[PDB]
């Protein structure tokens, strides 16, 4: 035990996800670390974090926890995020470790690709039941 | 509405036919932009065009890579409510590979879902 994988999403993928045996899964796909992609929409900043609404056209913008000690990524901006998928008070949020803006937006196109894909392979892997 | 926080299906122009009224995310490269400044073209990465209306006129130029939200009107136009020019100063977007991202994007909805399922 045990390999664990970040796995690109999309927020209607992290939205939807439901706790099984105390781990998140979407489909029959365990996602704990996950990347995406979106546009900052708002930036909430506070002394001990940034709080971005992140945007992919899935879903309304999720909530994205950023902790503080690079300034404010700016609205409008396209990042990759990479996080923990959380639920506090039944409220779906990632909390970044990684928050990159982009400068090449093929990596944008690239993560649809890598979403579909990542998930059709785990799937795969998982079924199996 | 404000359809920021709807699911917006990301098309291309062969699809707006198939979308009338439903909120839409549309990539393509501008063309041009009418002379009101209240209607653009974009054209998709199989070399079709949408054509993207607004409210009010464009507040600046936009040109490249541009990204439209909106919602498909009755003519199979795209009322927009807001959109993004992509950044290409380092690297150029390749729009034929994101048509492609389009196609399986909609073969594949279990792997890439609209909204909440």
């Amino acid at each position: 035990a045990r390999a664990q994988h970040i796995v690109p999403c999309t927020i209607s993928q992290l939205l939807s996800a439901t706790l099984v045996d105390e781990v998140f899964r979407i489909g029959n796909v365990e996602i704990s670390q996950v990347t995406i992609v979106g546009i900052i929409r708002h930036a909430e900043k506070a002394p001990t974090n940034i709080v971005y609404k992140i945007d992919d056209m899935t879903a309304a913008p999720m909530d994205v926890r950023q902790w503080v000690d690079n300034t404010v990524v700016p609205p409008e901006t396209y990042v990759k995020v990479a996080g923990h998928l959380r639920s506090f008070q039944n409220k779906k949020s990632l909390v970044a470790f990684k928050i990159m803006p982009l400068e090449d937006m093929n990596e944008f196109t690239t993560h649809i690709l890598e979403v579909i894909n990542a998930h059709m392979v785990l799937s795969k892997a998982n079924s199996q039941p | 509405v404000d359809m920021m926080d709807l699911p917006r299906s990301r098309i291309n122009a062969g699809m707006l036919a198939q979308f009338i009224d439903k909120p839409v995310c549309f990539v393509g490269r501008l063309e041009k932009i009418h002379p009101t400044g209240k209607m653009f073209i974009l054209s998709d990465g199989e070399g079709k065009n949408g054509t993207i209306e607004l409210m009010e006129p464009l507040d600046e130029e936009i040109s490249g890579i541009v990204e439209v939200v909106g919602r498909v009107t009755a003519k199979a136009t795209i009322l927009c409510t807001s959109y993004v020019q992509f950044k290409e100063d380092s690297h150029p977007f390749d729009l034929g590979l994101y048509n492609e991202a389009v196609k399986i994007i909609h073969d594949f909805p279990q792997f890439y879902p609209l909204g909440i399922v």
